[PDB]
């Protein structure tokens, strides 16, 4: 008798479908100013890629999605 | 070296330091600025400018509405490119900066060896920096992190492709611009704006892309005639 | 002591063996260099001679080294380097070797990331395995917690501490840069 597969053919394709320091000095600081270089942080921006009634309506679902 | 909160609508030429007020509250140093121990340095002419989060905790953020044509490979910027060569796996993409940036066979949505995407030199694209530093080569990526080009990938064809000043974009791409509102009235389009400057259009005819490509390279400083002007000429297309 | 001269013969093959900067003809050695020779002698009695420019005599940088190195250029790929000191005597014919991507941490693992663990300017020590072939490309590694870099200066001019394994910090302001710290 038997309830169950095997193995070899359990395994085919088409079935699985340091360290650290403290220093007092500088312990519990953090950074006051940080250098960005992005437009985005600094300024809201909608999404590049867009269209005006008709063209590529997937670019249309893309605008109603990403830019909210 | 006075009054950071004085000169946040004014013109700031380089050189100037800028301080700011304070035990004090995280802020970020835009791109046209630069720090000097706890003042600001200022690298880029411009029309300072500043913003605050809807919080009360993250203090603010400073920059410079610079204007310029040149672009420079930044972090999570959309971009269009012009494939320049292939190399084996990699296939390097021109930018319009200091150097190509490479892009990587199995990087574009749904690719593997024995599924490779079908890009030829020449071909344009519209993807994203993954690593933009002054000290390596940037590589550039055309699919989401998730793992869905959402948008991303060769553009196609049957379009124009121009160059224009990279304020312009950063003004158009804003949620309050007229002209590109005005544009989805008179006839459709469909186009992909390049933080590097660069512009693609599409519409069905060739008449109607010519004169949309002229009025957004023209759209900075465009007087009302040429406004009314052009809007005709498209209603009559 | 006794300094020669490209010409002058040295000895018969009977009486020694060329061991560097010297060459043979006819029943004779001759010397190739200006410079002091030297005839070592082996348990063996046959004394091997050879000559120097002791100006910069010989080094060599073996497999098990620690030598130190300024970081040049980088890439996804590997990290190029020069050499200055192998050990702690200089040498100024600086050659220059290579750090892999694999070949950084002791754990190997894949997810290292050199613009996080090296940056160009910065002084770095490893340990040398091949030689090269062609062009002697060093390759170095930094397989090892008590490796890397250990001096590193700031965002533009500020030298920084080593605070913690992949961390580093200047003592003026408060930014934490990312490297593969030593020790």
């Amino acid at each position: 008798r038997k309830t169950r597969l095997s193995k070899n053919l359990l395994r085919m394709k088409f079935m699985q479908r340091h360290w650290y320091l403290d220093l007092p000095e500088l312990k519990e600081k953090e950074s006051f100013i940080i250098e960005e270089q992005s437009f985005l942080l600094c300024e809201d921006l909608l999404y590049g890629r867009m269209s005006f009634r008709g063209f590529n309506p997937e670019v249309e679902k893309l605008m109603l999605q990403m830019n909210a | 070296a006075r009054a950071a909160r004085t000169v946040l609508g004014q013109v700031v030429l380089p050189g100037e330091e800028l301080l700011l007020p304070e035990s004090r509250v995280r802020v970020v140093c835009g791109p046209g600025l630069r720090r000097c121990g706890d003042r600001l340095l200022v690298t880029k002419c411009g029309r300072l400018r500043h913003k605050e989060p809807g919080s009360g905790s993250g203090g603010g953020v400073y920059w410079v509405d610079s204007q310029q044509k040149r672009y420079v490979p930044v972090k999570g910027d959309h971009v269009i490119g012009i494939v320049t060569a292939k190399s084996g796996d990699i296939f390097k993409v021109d930018v319009g900066g200091s150097e190509p940036a490479s892009l990587s066979y199995l990087s574009f949505e749904g690719a593997t060896k024995r599924n490779r995407p079908n890009v030829q030199v020449g071909d344009l694209i519209y993807g994203q920096f993954v690593v933009a530093n002054k000290d390596m080569e940037p590589e550039m990526v055309c699919i989401d992190s998730c793992g869905r080009a959402n948008g991303m990938g060769v553009i196609g064809q049957d379009g124009l492709l121009f160059k224009v000043t990279l304020g312009l974009i950063r003004k158009l791409l804003a949620p309050d611009c007229e002209i590109i509102q005005e544009v989805g009235k008179l006839h459709p389009l469909e186009i992909v704006f390049g933080m590097n400057g660069r512009i693609w259009v599409k519409a069905k005819t060739i008449q109607q892309t010519l004169i949309l490509a002229n009025i957004l390279e023209a759209c900075e400083h465009m007087t009302s005639d040429q406004r009314k002007q052009i809007f005709s000429r498209l209603a009559e297309s | 002591v006794r300094y020669c001269i490209p010409g002058e013969r040295l000895c018969n093959l009977e009486e020694g063996s060329p061991g560097s900067g010297t060459y043979t003809r006819h029943g004779y050695i001759f010397s190739s260099l200006a410079g002091c020779l030297m005839k070592s002698s082996e348990n063996g009695a046959l004394p091997v001679v050879s000559v120097v420019r002791e100006t910069e005599s010989q080094l060599l940088p073996d497999v098990g080294a620690i030598v130190t190195c300024k970081v040049s250029s980088i890439n996804s790929r590997f990290a190029k380097v020069h050499i200055l000191y192998v050990g702690s005597m200089p040498l100024k014919n600086s050659f220059r070797g290579t750090i892999r991507k694999e070949d950084v941490r002791a754990t190997e693992k894949d997810k290292v990331e050199i613009y996080k663990s090296f940056r160009p300017g910065d002084i770095v020590l490893a340990k040398v395995i091949s030689l090269g072939d062609a062009q002697s490309n060093y390759l170095l590694t930094t397989a090892e917690n008590e490796l890397g870099v250990v001096v590193a200066h700031s965002e533009s001019g500020i030298q920084m501490v080593p605070i913690s394994w992949c961390e580093m910090q200047c003592p003026k302001t408060h930014t934490k840069e990312f490297r593969k710290v030593a020790r």
